[PDB]
Parts: C-alpha cells; structure tokens; sequence
C-alpha cells in the first residue's frame, strides 16, 4: 500500500513503470470486456455455431 | 451622409450595436486601431501623452483579460464606459496630413513599412 | 547576465530555436478553441505522409495492377485496411480541418496587415493540397479515378493556341493510360513535402507578428508562453479529432465516398454520375455554372485571385467581426453559400440547379467585391460616431 | 517592451475546483449565447434550407408535370 | 487459389449474355449506393412492367435496375439451391443468405473492425474527459486571476 | 489614489479571486495535488 | 540518488520493453 | 569593357545548360516512342437496328454509330442554323441519312 | 542605428535569414578548393531527387515490370538514357564528392572541437547515403540487385534470438521478392527528403562556429563574405565537376557499374561474382576479413563507432596536419588502406587475398586507435621544444 | 552492338558538343574568380608584429 | 522617362528569351 504509493509520487522512474503497467492491463480488461458483450450480443451468429459445420457433402 | 447617425436611423442602429458590444469589454473603438496595421498608426500613438497610451494598453488588458475569461465587465462598470471618446482620431488625421505633404513635395516618408 | 555556466537546458544552443519557437513563443492568452485547427492541420499532414509512406509499400502504380494492389492491401496486408482508411478518411479530415482554419481566418479578418504574407502562404499551401489530393484519388484506378483525371488534365485544352498540347504532355498521350498513372504516383509522392516546406514558411511568417487574437487588437499586454497553456489546449482538440476521426475509420469508412471508385476503371463506359471528393464540389459547382469552357478555367482561377487579393485590399483599421456588425452578417451569408456551392456541385447539371448554381457562384464573388468599399465605407465611421 | 502598471493576484492550480464551473450558471450561458447569435445563426440557416426546400418542392412539381 | 472464372475474358462473357457484362461480384456490395439493400431488392425484384411499358427481346423487366431493363433474368427460383442445413430454399431465403455472403466478400475485416472501433472509441472518450481536466487544471491559475489596473473608461 | 497604487501600499489577507470559471476549495484545506 | 534511479530507469525501461514487444510464450 | 565581354562568352554557356537541364526533363514526360507508335489502325464495322446506338473502340476514343429513322432526320433538319453554337449543317456531318458516325468524346473535357 | 527607412532588400524580413546565412555570411579568406566540395555534395543530392522525381514518372516497382521499365526508359522515352546515366552515375559522383569531403575533414580535423557535432551530423548522413543508394541499386531488379538485397537483409541474422524475424521482416516473407522490391522504393522515394534535412542540420551546426581552414588556427581575423568569393571558387568546382561528370555520361556511362545488372534477375542461380557498387566496396572488405557471421556485422558497426568517437578523442590542441608530420604521415597510409580495401573488395576470396583483406582492416582500425595516442604524447609538445 | 546502345549515336554527339561547351565556362569561370578576387590576393598588408 | 525605356527594354528580352527557350520556327 504506502510502499508503492510513496514511491510512485517520489520517483518519476517507478511512476512511468506505474503507466506502462497501467495501459498493459488497463487495454487488455478493455479488449476483454468488448469481446464480452461482442459474443452476449450475437449468440448463434458465430462461425463455431454453425449446426453443418465440418460435413460439406 | 448615410453614416451619420442623426439623418439615417440605420447607422442609429449601427451605432447603438458597436457601442454595446464595446461597452461590454470597457474598450474603446480608437483601441481597436492597432499600431501594427500601419506605420502611420504608429506614428499617431507615439506622439500621443503618456498617460493616454498607457490607459489605452490597460483597457487593451483588462478586454483580453475578460475575452480569456469568458466574462463581460459588470454592470457597475459597464455604466460608466464610454466607448466613443476619442483620443487617437486627430492625431491620426493630422500624421496623415503631414504625410501627403511630404510626397506631394517629393520627400523621402519618415518611416516605411518592414517587407515581410 | 554573463553566461559562462550553463542555465537550463533548453536555453543551449542545442535547443534554443526550438525553445524560442515552440516552447517559449509569446501566444495572446485570449485565444479560442477556433485557433487549434492550424495544429491539427499540422498533425493530418502527418497523419497523410505516415500512412502514405506505409501505403506505397504495397501500391503498384500500373494500371494492370492499381486496382488489385489496392484490394490487396484491404485484404492481405495485416493491418492494411486500417492504414487505407486512415488514409482515405485522413485527406477528408485534413480538408475539413483546413476548411474551418480558413474560415477562422476570414472571421476574424486575419489576413489584414501586418499578417498578409501569411494569408498568401495559405493560398498557395490550398493549392498544394488540392493537387496532391486530385492526383492520389486517380491511384486507386477505379471509375471515378479515371474520368475524374479525364477532366481535369483537359483543362489546359481552354488555352486556345497551346491548349491541346499540354493536355497532351500532361496525359503522356492521346488519352489517359498508364503513362498518365504512372507519373502522377510520383508527383503524389513529391508533393507532400513541397506541402510540408511550405507549412514550415507558413508557420515563420506568422511568427514574425505572432498570433491575431479573437477581440483582434494589439495584444502585447497580454501574452503568455505556447507550451504549456496552450500545448494541452491543443491536446484537447486532438483527442476531440482523433474521436471523430476513429467514428469514420471504424463505423462509416466509405460513407464520405462514392461506391462507383469501387468498380474498375473503364475507358469505354463512363458512369452516369461523374463527381469528385466532397471537398472539390464547390468549385466543382462554380466551374459548371459558366456555360463555357474557357469562362469556367478563368471562373476558378479567379477564385484563388480573389483569395490572393484580399489582404492587399485597402480596408478600415477594424479586424474582428466581434464589432463588425455588417461583416459579421456577409460571413455568414458566405458560409451559407459555399455550403450551398458544395452542394449544388453533387446534383446533377439541370433545372432548377443550374441556375441556384449560378445565383451561388454570383454571390460567393460578391463576398469579395463587397469587402473593399465595406472598408473603404468603415473608414469615416469614426468621425460620424462621436461622443 | 510595453510598460505596464497592474497588480496581480493568483491561486495555485491544487487549490480550486478544476471542472464544477461547467456546468455554473448555465441559464446564464444559455440565454448570452442564444441572445447574441440568433441573428448569426438566421443568416446561415434560413439560404441553406430555403434554397434546399425550394428545390425539392420545383423536383416534386416537374416529376408530377412529365406524369400521364 | 482464387474461386474460378466461368469465362476466359470480358468478350466472352458478353458474347455469352447477349453483350452485357455479368459484373464481378467481389465488391458489389460497396460498388453500388446501399449496395446490400439493392441487391436484394434486384434479385427478389423481378415483376410485370407497368402499363405503357415494352421491354425488348432479350431484356427483363426490374424497376430496381436503372432505366427498368436487365439483361440478367430471374435466377433466385424456389427451391432453386438444396441446403444441407435443411431451412427451406426460399426466393426471400437464397436472397438474403447471397447478400449476406456478399456482404463479407467485400468487407472480410467488418467484425475485426468493428471490435477496434467500441474498443478505441471508449478510450479516447476517457482520455478527453482527462484532457479537458488537464486544461483546465492548468489554466485555472490565470482563470481565477483578480487583475487590478487603474483605468476606468 | 490610484487602484495599483492604494492595492501596492496596503496588503490584503482577505483576498477574493474570480469564480465565474472556478470555485476556490475553502482557505486551510489540503492541496489537491 | 544514482544507483536507484539508473534501476529504476532500467526497471521501466524493461517493463517498457515485455509492454511493447509481448514475449508471452517467449518465456520458455 | 574587356572583362564584361569575356564574362559574357561564359554566360552564353550557363544560359544553354539550363535551359538544355530543363527542357530535358520537360520532353521526358512528353508521349513516348510505344506510346506514338499506337495512334494509328482501321477497323470495320456491320449493321445495327433502327433507333439504337453502338460504341465502338479505336484508340481511346469511343465511336457512337446510331441509325436514325425518317422521323429522326426530320426532327434534325427542321433547326435554325444561326442558333447552332457551331454553324453546322446536317448533311455534311452524313454520308448515309441513316448511319451517323461521331466519336463519342465531349468536346468540353 | 533607427531602421525608420528601408535599406537594401537584403537586409528586410522577407530575406534577412538567406542573407545572414548565405551572401554575407563570415567565411575564412585562406579555404582552399578542398572547402568546395560540399557545396558539391549538395549539388549532387539536388540532381539525384530531380532526376530521380522524372525516373520514378516511368518505372514501375514490380518484378514482372521493374526490368522493362528501366528498359522502356532507355529506348522509349525522350531523353530518358540521359536521365538514368544521369541519376546512374550520379550516385557514384555523390559518393566521390562526399569521400574527398571526409578526407579533408580528417586531413585538417575539422571534427575536432568545437566541430563535434558537425562531424557526427556527417556519420549519419553517410549511413543514410549508403542506405539511400543500396535501396536504388535494388530498383532495375538485375541478378546484381537481387543477390545484392538477398545478403543485406540477411545481415540481420547475426542476431542470435530474434535475428531471423527481423530477416523475414525486412523480406515481407521467405525470400527476397516482389514485396521486397515494393517496399524498397517507397524507402527509396522517402530517404532522399531525410538526407535533405540533415544536411540542412548539419549546415546549421557547422554555422554556429564556422568553417575550418587550412592552418587550423583561430580565424576571426581575416574572414570575408562568402559572396561572391567564395560563391565564385564554388562556381569554378561546380563547372569542372560537370566536365567530370559529362565524361562519364556521355562517353563511359557503364563503366562504373557491372555487366551482370543488365541480366534479368535469377532466383535459381547466383553469379560467379557477386559485388556491391564500388563505393560500398571498402566496407565489403571489412566484412568479409573476419572468418564470423557475427564478427564480420559487429566489425562494420564498429567502423561508424570509431568515426563517431573520433571527435571526442583527449587530443592535441593542433588541428592542421601541415604542422603534425606524424599523424600527417598516417593520414596519407590511411587513405592508401582505404584504397586497398576498396581494391580488395572486388578480388574473389581467396589466397592471398583474404591475408591482405585482414592485415588492410587491422591497419584501417589501427588509425582510430592510434591518434587518441598521438594526442596525449603530444600534448607535452610545447614544453618540451622550448625557444 | 546497336540493339544494346540504340542511342550511342546521339549520345556522343552529345558528349562533344557539351564538354567542349563547359570547357569555355571553365576558362570564363576561372577569370572571374581571379577577377573578383585580385583585389585580395594583390593586397598589401601592414601589421606591427615581427616575430 | 526611363522607367517606360525600362520596361520596353525588358520586354525585348523576355520576348527574346521566350523564343530562346520555346524555339517555335516549325510553327511561324
Ligand atoms: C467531372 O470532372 C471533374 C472531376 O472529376 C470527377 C473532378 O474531380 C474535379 C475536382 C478537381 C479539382 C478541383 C482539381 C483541379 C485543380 C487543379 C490545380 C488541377 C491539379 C493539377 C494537375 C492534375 C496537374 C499536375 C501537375 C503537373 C504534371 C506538373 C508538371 C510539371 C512538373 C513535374 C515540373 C516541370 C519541370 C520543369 C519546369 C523543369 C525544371 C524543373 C526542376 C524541378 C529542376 C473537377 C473540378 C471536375 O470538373
Ligand atoms: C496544411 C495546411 C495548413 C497548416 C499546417 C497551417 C498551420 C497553421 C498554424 C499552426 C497556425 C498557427 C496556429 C493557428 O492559428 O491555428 C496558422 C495560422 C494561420 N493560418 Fe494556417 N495552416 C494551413 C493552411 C492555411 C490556409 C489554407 C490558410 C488561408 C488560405 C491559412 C491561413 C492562416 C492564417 C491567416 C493564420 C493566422 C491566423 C491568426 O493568427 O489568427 N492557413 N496556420
Ligand atoms: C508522401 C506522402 C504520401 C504518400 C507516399 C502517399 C501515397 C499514396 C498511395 C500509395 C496511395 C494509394 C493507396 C490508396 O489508394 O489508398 C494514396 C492514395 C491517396 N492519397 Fe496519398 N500519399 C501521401 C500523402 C497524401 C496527402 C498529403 C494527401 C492529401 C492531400 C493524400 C491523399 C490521398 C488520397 C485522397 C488518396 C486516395 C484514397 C482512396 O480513395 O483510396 N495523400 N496515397
Ligand atoms: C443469384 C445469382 C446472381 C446474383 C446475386 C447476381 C448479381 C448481379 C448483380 C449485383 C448485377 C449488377 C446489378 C447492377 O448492375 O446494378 C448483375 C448483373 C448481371 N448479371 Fe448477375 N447475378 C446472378 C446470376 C446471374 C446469372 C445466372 C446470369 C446469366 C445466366 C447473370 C447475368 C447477368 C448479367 C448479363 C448482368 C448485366 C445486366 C445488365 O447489364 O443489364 N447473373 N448480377
Ligand atoms: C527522392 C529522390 C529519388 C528518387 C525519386 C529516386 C528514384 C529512383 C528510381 C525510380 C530508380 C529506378 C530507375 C533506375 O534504375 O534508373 C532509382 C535508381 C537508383 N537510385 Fe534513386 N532516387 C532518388 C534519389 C537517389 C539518391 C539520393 C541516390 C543516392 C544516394 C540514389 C541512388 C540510386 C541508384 C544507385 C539507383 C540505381 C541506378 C541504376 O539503375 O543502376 N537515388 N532511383
Ligand atoms: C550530404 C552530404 C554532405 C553535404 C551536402 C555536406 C555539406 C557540407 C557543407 C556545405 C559544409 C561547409 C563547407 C565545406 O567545408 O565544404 C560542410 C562542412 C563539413 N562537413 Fe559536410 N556535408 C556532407 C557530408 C559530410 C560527411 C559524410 C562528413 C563526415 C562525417 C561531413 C563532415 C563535415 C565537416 C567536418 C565539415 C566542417 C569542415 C570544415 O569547416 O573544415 N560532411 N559540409
Ligand atoms: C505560438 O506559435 C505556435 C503556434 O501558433 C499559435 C502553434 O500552433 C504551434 C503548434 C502547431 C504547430 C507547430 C504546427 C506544425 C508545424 C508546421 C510547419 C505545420 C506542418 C508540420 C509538419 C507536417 C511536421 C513535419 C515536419 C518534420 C517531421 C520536420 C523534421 C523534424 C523532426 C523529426 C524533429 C506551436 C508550437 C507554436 O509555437
Ligand atoms: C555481396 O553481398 C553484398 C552486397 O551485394 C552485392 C552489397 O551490396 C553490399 C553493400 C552493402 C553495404 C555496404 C551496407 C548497406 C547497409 C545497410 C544498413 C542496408 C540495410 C537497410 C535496408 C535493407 C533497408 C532499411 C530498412 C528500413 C529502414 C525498414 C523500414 C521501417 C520503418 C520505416 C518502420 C555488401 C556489404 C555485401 O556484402
Ligand atoms: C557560408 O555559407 C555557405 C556555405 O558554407 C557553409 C556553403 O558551402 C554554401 C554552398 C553549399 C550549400 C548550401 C550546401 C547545402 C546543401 C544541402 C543542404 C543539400 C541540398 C540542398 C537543398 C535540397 C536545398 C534545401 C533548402 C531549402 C530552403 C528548400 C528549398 C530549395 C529548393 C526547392 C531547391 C552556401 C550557399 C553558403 O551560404
Ligand atoms: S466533359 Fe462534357 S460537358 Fe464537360
């Protein structure tokens, strides 16, 4: 908690660490989120729902 | 003339609209006369008293002041203005005088303006 | 001060032209959100060389190839149909934002001494842009590539003595073809940075007198250094931009085109409904209001005379429409009607659009013949309202 | 260098409401904006839409005239 | 390999439609104004002509088709194709299902494109909330400034 | 007396800022930053 | 004040780095 | 007087390098040799119903070729000449008064 | 003085800086013809984007096309055999001109301070000239430009962990192909416009200071305006190096080139001798001296450290080498070793090449390690040779 | 030998006339160069030092 | 009254420079 709390308003060097980790996580909950509510919205629709898939003849 | 506010009520309303939209920033309409659109400009404020040019460059600072601020002078404020009292006009009219003399006797101009 | 130790580091040699022309630069404190489109006119030519550069990568300028190598970066190139659209869109983003930088300039009289060769830098800077874009929409080599470039290159044809032959060396034939496609890829790589050097000049010559200001008077008593004031309000419009930009490149990336590029170039068929970009429609539209074709070349060309005249135009000493009531009233009389030209210039060419046409061309000159005696009027004012 | 005769007081950044005054005295922001460009945003408006109803409704009577 | 061509050029087809060209359907769907709207009204769009109204030999009649006359005839027949999914092989069925395969035939990257554009749009709509905080942190000094000069008028 | 003048000569504990833009946090509070 | 900031800078400079390139897989 | 003159012989040399440099380049982006060696064939041609209109190819320039009926020549040959744009009569723009062939490129651009 | 009125136009806004930095601009009156060779080099950089502008107006970057353009360029387009020879041979001047300018550099060391930084400038102007002009002879696709490509980008595979990936990065696949040949003009058309600005960097750098002259003494004393003085030594080099460069066009325009780019490029077989340009020879010799993979790229990366460290150097405080006999003495075995590098690069290898090949490199290198020497010892030179 | 070097012809005719050309522009520029700079290099010079 | 031979002066030479670089004799 104050460890790191102190050392990112101390140093700028552990503060840039701070907004790589931050936009490292930050867009992947965000890319995992849209793909969330991307699949909610179009059940059945997807390639691995078609019923014939894999007997072409 | 047409522009004569007391002959033509449209120039009235002309008037009327450019002292409100004046009187708003406590500007005066010879502050909107800016010495770099000419050298002659220029030469009328630089032969103006003191104490004329610097009230002229407050006014200019508290209008720039209001217009960053978003913000009109108050009403209090706004009574007291006069937006047509002139203080550059005849000093303006007279430079201009002394400059068509100048070349209507063939003389050098006091001052020329920087090619850009 | 004696500098024999080193101060501050952006006071070295090394940086001191950047300091002093970027980072410290005096900037009136009253200026409004309308004096961030220069910035962001800077950032779209950017946007345009980055992903231009990226493009040719791909691109194969023969007319056996144009057509196929674009579709080939929309579907083979990983990530090329990010960089088409942001290409595409770009050049319409970059049109729009000039667009509004221009009429700032025209609200705001900022083309008025001491600031005119900075108003004649633009001109020049829209003639830039308005070729690079013409001949980088004749890359693609679908339909409306082809006889869009039919057109214009035939425009010389209204000179009577040489006219046909410059139509002539400019196609590199007796029609347009492959020697037509082939040396216009090249002038579209070229003229960007023509663009870019002249943006450069554009930028110094206002630096000279810096920045007109919206109450447009002298603004000494009030100035305020560039970075950081104004650094993050410009980093407001650019996330503004890059929203608005991103609602085109992702959502509606063919909306601001036309499906007929999409068809391959057919020298024999011509499409019913010939148009350029939506950006080239107003003078599209005064070009197609004069019923003659050596009236309709000198009409455009008037247009840019018109432009280059404006700050030379003896005028009053007032700049900012904020108490030019009249003037006020003509801009936007004039904004309505390039609107209006622009879209007269996406209907066909009949009844009853033909003659709005002409009524809107008619009116968008007068914008220019007004100006001056307006001036010229506004001069005595004054002297009429005493105290 | 101009000379100049004021005095200035200012307020640290960390010390005063960053984005309350938005949405402060918006009656007041509303009305001044209405107010002062309703004659600006007449004469923008009213030639794009005249000119545009005028020339579907002139559309409207010539595709009715050519019908039998 | 590319799906195959059913002629060896554009004069053989033409010589084989009567002189029409049955355009590529790559991109057909971005080549024409709502162009998957317009497809399917074309092909479920074949009917009588109206009154007063003569169509040459050769040509059908569709009102969708500019100037009414189509060298294409009627091809989307009931039970005009068997699916091995069973739904039954309508005209309205086979034409939107074509649509819809024509639809990603000119747009393969819609969904990938579509997924980067929820995704950045929400982003950048953070970051200009915080960029206007920015702003006006920064510029807060000079907006509450209480100048005081001397001139009145 | 001048406004510069009379404001020069006579220091002011009970200063007020312009609030139309932004609203002062209450004198003693904490910084923000 | 110069050993921890040349680690901290490589520490960000590192983690700058498993950000941009992703050796996820990598790390075998 | 005898240094001008001598600055002047090596001044008519720089004047005909650039404008050598220059044209050089300017006639580079004329029409090529392959280009000009296509501007000239024949092609024939059949027949087409009445009141119908085929396009042709030659070298970049579409043919119309469209047989007019007695009605058509009639509706052409009932106009004024003094208000034709171009002074032109019908019967010197046709050999046959049913065949009219026109290369189908608008004069305008 | 009271600038009310406006003297000579020279000194107005409009052109103060070009006169400032061009007609009256301090320059020693003692610099010798061997100042005017970079006034060359910028001349040369103008031909080359000219000439290649209307070259790139004909070719076509594509395997199946790119042979038969550069064809279609000599037979069919008017002037066109000129404008290749032209931006053929071009190169090689720009190379001979930017060599003799290095040498002099070294020869008087105008790296030294306070010229640091000009003469790094100048290291990373020669690395964009050598990739500028390796990209260019890709362009024609003969067997020499595709074996040429085919090991340049395999250099990337020294990198033991990710040196593959980088290799079929640059590819854009498996092997050198037509995406290889697209992405290499699209550099080749961008590069040009880089080395552009850095020049004009590396001119403003060497302005902060000024130039060097053959005494290598302090010279604020005797410093005259470079126009017309030296604008009219700068004329005669200009006329003398187009005589030189007439002869090559005009009489021997492929005897600095290889026969075996005229052959359609081979996939399949390789030719018996595989050589680069000749001006990109001496690095050839440095890289094929050390028996690695790994130590021959580490060696050629080792060059351009040992030129960008030269500068920073603890030396003498004498610059001129008419007053240093010893390092005067190994500037002229340095020059000989270059040439024998050069030479060597075009022998197969083979005995006794490959001992000459490395005994040449140690020398080349041994040249950077030696004057840092040559710097310290003598800088008990003046204490030690007393009146 | 022709069908490699089609245009050897015009390209040597080229040659002489231009070289032979430029030749009279060095010997022009030669003189000016010593013109504008004679009244340097002719210049007498009058200093303090000795040694 | 020189500035009229001025002009008169120079239009010989741009009219005689035209002629220099566009030499149209196959067209007079
Ligand atoms: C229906 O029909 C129409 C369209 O179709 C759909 C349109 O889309 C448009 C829109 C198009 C425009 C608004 C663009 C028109 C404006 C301009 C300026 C034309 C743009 C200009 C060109 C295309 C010309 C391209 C330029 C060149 C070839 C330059 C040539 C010169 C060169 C390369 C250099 C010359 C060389 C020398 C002097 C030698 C020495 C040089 C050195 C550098 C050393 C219109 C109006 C239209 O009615
Ligand atoms: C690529 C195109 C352009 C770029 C990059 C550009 C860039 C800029 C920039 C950065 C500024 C200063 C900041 C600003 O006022 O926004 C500026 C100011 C200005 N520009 Fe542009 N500009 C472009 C096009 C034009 C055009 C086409 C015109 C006119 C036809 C023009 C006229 C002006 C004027 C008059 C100003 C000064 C306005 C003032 O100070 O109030 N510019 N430009
Ligand atoms: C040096 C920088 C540039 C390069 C290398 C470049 C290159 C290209 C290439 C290769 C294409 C064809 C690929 C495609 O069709 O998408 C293209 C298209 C285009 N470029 Fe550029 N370009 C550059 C700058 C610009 C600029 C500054 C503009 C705007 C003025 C512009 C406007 C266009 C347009 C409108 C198209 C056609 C887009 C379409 O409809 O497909 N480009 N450019
Ligand atoms: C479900 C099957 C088919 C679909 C979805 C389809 C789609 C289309 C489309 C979108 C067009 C262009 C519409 C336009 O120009 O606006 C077209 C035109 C045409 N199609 Fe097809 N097509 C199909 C099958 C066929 C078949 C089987 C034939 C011939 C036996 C054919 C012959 C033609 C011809 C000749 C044209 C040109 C019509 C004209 O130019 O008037 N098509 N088709
Ligand atoms: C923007 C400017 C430039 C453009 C557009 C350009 C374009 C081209 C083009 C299209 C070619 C292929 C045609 C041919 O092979 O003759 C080419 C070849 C070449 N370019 Fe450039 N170039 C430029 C600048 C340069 C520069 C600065 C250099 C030297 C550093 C250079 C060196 C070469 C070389 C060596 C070749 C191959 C010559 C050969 O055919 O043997 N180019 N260039
Ligand atoms: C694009 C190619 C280059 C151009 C156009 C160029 C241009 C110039 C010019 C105009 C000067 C001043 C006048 C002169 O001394 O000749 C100069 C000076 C100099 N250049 Fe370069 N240069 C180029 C490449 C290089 C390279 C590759 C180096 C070596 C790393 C270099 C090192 C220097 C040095 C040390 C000076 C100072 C010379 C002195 O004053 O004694 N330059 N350059
Ligand atoms: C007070 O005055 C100022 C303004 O007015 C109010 C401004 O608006 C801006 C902000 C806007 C700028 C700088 C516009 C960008 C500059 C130009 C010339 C427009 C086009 C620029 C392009 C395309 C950049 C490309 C140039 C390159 C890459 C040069 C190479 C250099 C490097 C890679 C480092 C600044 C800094 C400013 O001070
Ligand atoms: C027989 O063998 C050989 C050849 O053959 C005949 C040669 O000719 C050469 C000549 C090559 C030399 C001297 C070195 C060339 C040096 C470099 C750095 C070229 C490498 C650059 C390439 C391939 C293009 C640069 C790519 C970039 C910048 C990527 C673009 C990316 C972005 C913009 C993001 C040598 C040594 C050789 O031994
Ligand atoms: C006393 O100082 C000077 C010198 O000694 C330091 C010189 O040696 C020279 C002569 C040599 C010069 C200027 C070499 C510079 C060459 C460069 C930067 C590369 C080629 C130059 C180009 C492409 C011009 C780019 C510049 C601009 C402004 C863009 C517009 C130009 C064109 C469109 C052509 C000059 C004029 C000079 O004064
Ligand atoms: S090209 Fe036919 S009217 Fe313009």
């Amino acid at each position: 908690f104050e460890g790191f709390y102190k050392l990112i308003m101390r140093r700028n060097s552990v503060y840039v660490t701070f907004i790589i980790a931050g936009a490292f996580f930050g867009e992947r909950a965000v890319d995992y989120g849209v793909h969330k509510l991307w699949e909610r919205n179009n059940v059945g629709k997807r390639y691995e729902d078609i019923s014939v898939l894999g007997q072409r003849p | 003339r047409l522009v004569d506010p007391r002959k033509n009520f449209l120039a009235r309303m002309h008037m009327k609209s450019v002292s409100n939209r004046l009187r708003r920033y406590g500007l005066r309409y010879d502050d909107l006369y800016d010495p770099l659109y000419d050298l002659d400009i220029k030469e009328a404020l630089n032969r103006l008293p003191r104490e004329i040019v610097d009230a002229r460059n407050q006014r200019l600072m508290r209008a720039m002041d209001l217009s960053m601020k978003h913000e009109y002078l108050p009403d209090n404020l706004q009574a007291v203005q006069t937006p047509f009292r002139s203080y550059l006009q005849d000093m303006l009219a007279l430079v201009k005088r002394e400059r068509a003399e100048r070349e209507a006797l063939g003389a050098l101009p006091l001052y020329q303006r920087t090619i850009p | 001060t004696i500098r024999n130790q080193r101060f501050s580091l952006l006071k070295q040699p090394i940086s001191s032209t950047l300091n002093q022309h970027l980072v410290d630069y005096p900037t009136p404190s009253n200026l409004s959100y309308w004096w961030g489109f220069g910035s962001l006119a800077g950032i779209c030519l950017v946007i345009q060389i980055v992903t231009g550069v990226f493009l040719a990568m791909h691109y194969t300028p023969h007319v056996d190839l144009a057509f196929n190598s674009v579709e080939h970066i929309m579907r083979d190139v990983e990530g090329g149909w990010l960089l088409r659209y942001m290409h595409a869109n770009g050049a319409s983003m970059f049109f729009i934002v000039v667009y509004l930088h221009i009429f700032r300039g025209l609200y705001y009289a900022s083309y008025s001494s001491p600031r005119e060769f900075v108003w004649c830098l633009g001109v020049v800077i829209f003639l830039l842009m308005i070729v690079t874009a013409f001949i980088g929409y004749v890359l693609p080599w679908g339909q409306m590539s082809f006889w869009g470039a039919t057109v214009i290159t035939s425009l010389a044809s209204a000179i009577p003595v040489v006219g046909d032959t410059i139509v002539t060396w400019l196609w590199g034939g007796f029609s347009v073809d492959n020697a037509t496609l082939n040396r216009f890829f090249s002038l579209h790589y070229l003229l960007p940075f023509i663009l870019v050097g002249a943006s450069l000049l554009h930028l110094a010559a206002l630096h000279q007198y810096g920045s007109n200001n919206p109450l447009g008077v002298h603004s000494e008593m009030d100035k305020i250094a560039f970075y950081p004031y104004f650094y993050v309000k410009d980093l407001v419009g650019w996330v503004a931009f890059a929203i608005f930009f991103s609602i085109w490149i992702f959502y509606a990336p063919n909306v601001l085109g036309h499906p007929d590029n999409y068809i391959p170039a057919n020298p024999m068929s011509t499409p019913p409904h010939i148009v350029p970009e939506w950006y080239f429609l107003p003078i599209y539209a005064i070009l197609r209001s004069i019923p003659d074709k050596a009236g309709g070349v000198a009409a455009i060309a008037l247009v840019f005379i018109c432009l280059l005249a404006l700050p030379f135009f003896k005028s009053m000493y007032v700049r900012s429409s904020s108490f030019r009531p009249i003037y006020q009233g003509m801009f936007w009389l004039l904004l309505a009607d390039c609107l209006l030209l622009g879209w007269i210039g996406c209907q066909p060419v009949e009844a009853p659009f033909v003659t709005i046409g002409q009524i809107s061309s008619l009116v968008f000159f007068l914008f220019f013949a007004i100006t001056p005696i307006l001036g010229r009027v506004g001069r005595g004012i004054p002297n009429s309202y005493t105290d | 260098p101009v000379k100049l005769k004021a005095v200035v007081y200012a307020l640290s950044p960390f010390q005063q409401k960053i984005m309350t005054g938005l949405w402060k005295d918006l009656p007041e922001k509303i009305h001044h904006k209405v107010s002062e460009n309703w004659i600006s945003a007449t004469l923008l408006v009213t030639p794009v839409v005249g000119t545009y109803w005028y020339a579907q409704y002139f559309k409207e009577q010539e595709k009715l005239e050519h019908r039998f | 390999d590319r799906l195959p061509e059913p002629y060896s050029n554009e004069s053989a087809a033409r010589f084989a439609n009567g002189g029409a060209y049955p355009p590529d359907l790559s991109l057909v769907t971005k080549a024409r104004h709502n162009g998957q709207n317009y497809v399917f009204a074309l092909l479920t769009g074949y009917r009588d002509p109206p009154a007063g109204i003569s169509i040459r030999e050769g040509l059908h009649y569709n009102p969708y088709f500019p100037g009414g006359a189509i060298a294409m005839p009627k091809m989307l027949n009931d039970e005009a194709v068997e699916y091995e999914d069973g739904t039954p092989a309508t005209e309205a069925q086979m034409g939107k299902d074509v649509v819809s395969f024509l639809s990603w035939a000119a747009e393969p990257e819609m969904e990938e494109r579509k997924l980067m554009g929820f995704k950045w749009i929400f982003l950048l709509s953070l970051a200009l909330l915080q960029a206007a905080y920015y702003r006006r942190l920064k510029w807060s000094v000079l907006k509450s400034r209480k100048l005081v000069l001397d001139v009145v008028n | 007396v001048p406004a510069t003048v009379e404001a020069v000569k006579t220091p002011n504990s009970k200063i007020v800022y312009d609030d139309h833009n932004h609203e002062r946090y209450p004198p003693g509070d904490p910084s923000k930053r | 004040i110069d050993i921890q900031a040349a680690a901290g800078w490589g520490i960000a400079a590192a983690a700058g780095a498993i950000w941009v390139v992703q050796p996820f897989g990598w790390i075998k | 007087a005898f240094a001008y003159f001598v600055l002047s012989g090596g001044r008519f040399v720089y004047a005909s390098v650039l404008r050598l440099l220059v044209l050089k380049l300017i006639v580079s982006m004329s029409a090529s040799k392959d280009v000009l060696a296509l501007a000239s064939l024949e092609v024939d041609l059949g027949s087409i119903e009445p009141g119908t209109t085929v396009t042709v190819k030659w070298r970049g320039k579409p043919v119309f070729i469209r047989r007019r009926t007695e009605d058509d020549i009639k509706l052409a040959n009932s106009v004024d000449v003094g208000s034709l744009r171009d002074p032109q009569e019908d019967s010197v723009r046709v050999k046959n008064p049913e065949w009219l062939v026109v290369v189908g490129v608008c004069t305008h651009l």
